[PDB]
């Protein structure tokens, strides 16, 4: 019921700013603090900041003071994280949550990757990973979708919407000499019912505002 | 600032054992006034957010499994799973709560050992779609395997391919604890309609002797 939905994902160019929002629901907004932290892979957890929306007080972890601000709307619920001066090491995820006075943040986004790059946006192209009778196993079949040559991530992707969770597997995207990246997603089904069933890849790459839905069929040859 | 340290970085154990962690802060994390001792568990999955385990040391927030209990004072603090279940493959990470900064130690990645299944393989062409664009990419999937170390080498006529692939490896899976792998070999439109046969060919610590996978272009 407490929900914190972050903006999408971005690419920003060095000594450009990001403002990363955190959309509140389910509480009452200026009775809590909003904590933000990153995380690099690798690197782990670091705290940026904290702020209670109910008079905009905000706590910053020195190590970010002067290149984070937070600021919270109480018209809209919405608390915001601007991080300027951006540089290849800012490039992580990005967490806001939520912490009640004396608990622990709780609640915590999605997160939100930054990637700061002077390389611009490219969008996926997306292909079908047809089943066949060469991906088949004892009344089984798998079937997917290939990401192709995107850049920034993350690509996300899931399956009919959500309501086919089962048997996916969504691979971490590669790196192309490019520089771009790709990925895959496969979902293993019955092959019983490859006929009467619909099988649609849903591929979002927010950075680029790409939204691309694939329906994956057997085909005929 | 307090600096939290975790151990060890990783561990591997079987279901149902006993698993425990430590964490240790370069301070002391136990308040006077209310003698709560301010440490905070997360567990973390590859791609998710951190999830709120345990506060105050050992308050377990509503929700979490009694499976999972903190535990420890002052600057010394440890985190027990005292049955591991497969979903609790994770990293646990401490936070100092104390005092401003908050800072968190590295973490503890906890895996999963379990029997050895062998790979199931499969061969996707290159789509119609995809040809048009001026290029062939061909997909080879490694489905549910254990231990993770799969090794696929492509195969085109019978000759192995160097320098045209790229592969990746999944997390460990939360329900069954195996892996699964996707190698893609990519080749312009004009190479791939010069060849007739492409396998991707399999060795795993499952199997006997290689599988292979393959489809004739065209056929």
């Amino acid at each position: 019921q407490v929900q914190l939905v972050q903006s999408g994902a971005e690419v920003k160019k060095p000594g450009a700013s990001v403002k990363v929002s955190c959309k509140a629901s389910g509480y009452t907004f200026t009775n809590s603090w909003i904590g933000w932290f990153r995380q690099a892979p690798g690197q782990g957890l670091e705290w940026i900041g904290d702020i209670y929306p109910g008079g905009g007080y905000t706590n910053y972890n020195e190590i970010f003071k002067g290149k984070a601000t937070m600021t919270a709307d109480t018209s809209t619920n919405t608390a915001y994280m601007e991080l300027s001066s951006l540089r290849s090491e800012d490039t992580a995820v990005y967490y806001c949550s939520r912490g009640i006075p004396g608990y622990a943040m709780d609640y915590w986004g999605q997160g939100t990757l930054v990637t700061v790059s002077s390389a611009s946006t490219k969008g996926p192209s997306v292909f079908p990973l047809a089943p066949s009778s060469k991906s088949t196993s004892g009344g089984t079949a798998a079937l997917g979708c290939l990401v192709k040559d995107y850049f920034p991530e993350p690509v996300t992707v899931s399956w009919n919407s959500g309501a086919l969770t089962s048997g996916v597997h969504t691979f971490p995207a590669v790196l192309q000499s490019s520089g771009l990246y790709s990925l895959s997603s496969v979902v293993t089904v019955p092959s019983s019912s490859l006929g009467t069933q619909t099988y649609i890849c849903n591929v979002n790459h927010k950075p680029s505002n790409t939204k691309v839905d694939k329906k994956v069929e057997p085909k005929s040859c | 600032d307090i600096q939290m340290t975790q151990r060890p970085d990783s561990l591997s154990a079987s279901v149902g054992d006993r698993v425990t962690m430590s964490c240790k802060s370069s301070q002391s994390l136990l308040n006077s006034g209310d003698q709560k001792n301010y440490l905070t568990w997360y567990q973390q999955k590859p791609g998710q957010p951190p999830k709120l385990l345990i506060y105050w040391a050992s308050t377990g927030e509503s929700g979490v499994p009694d499976r999972f209990s903190g535990s420890g004072s002052g600057t010394d603090f440890t985190f027990t799973i005292s049955s591991l279940q497969p979903e609790d493959i994770a990293t646990y990470y401490c936070q100092n709560d104390y005092s401003y900064p908050w800072t968190f130690g590295q973490g503890t990645k906890v895996e999963i050992k379990r029997t050895v299944a062998a790979p199931s393989v499969f061969i996707f062409p290159p789509s119609d779609q995809q040809l048009k664009s001026g290029t062939a990419s061909v997909v080879c999937l490694n489905n549910n395997f254990y231990p993770k170390e799969a090794k696929v080498q492509w195969k085109v006529d019978n000759a192995l391919q160097s320098g045209n692939s790229q592969e990746s490896v999944t997390q460990q899976d939360s329900k069954d604890s195996t892996y699964s792998l996707s190698s893609t070999l990519t080749l312009s439109k004009a190479d791939y309609e010069k060849h007739k046969v492409y396998a991707c060919e399999v060795t795993h610590q499952g199997l006997s002797s290689p599988v292979t996978k393959s489809f004739n272009r065209g056929c």
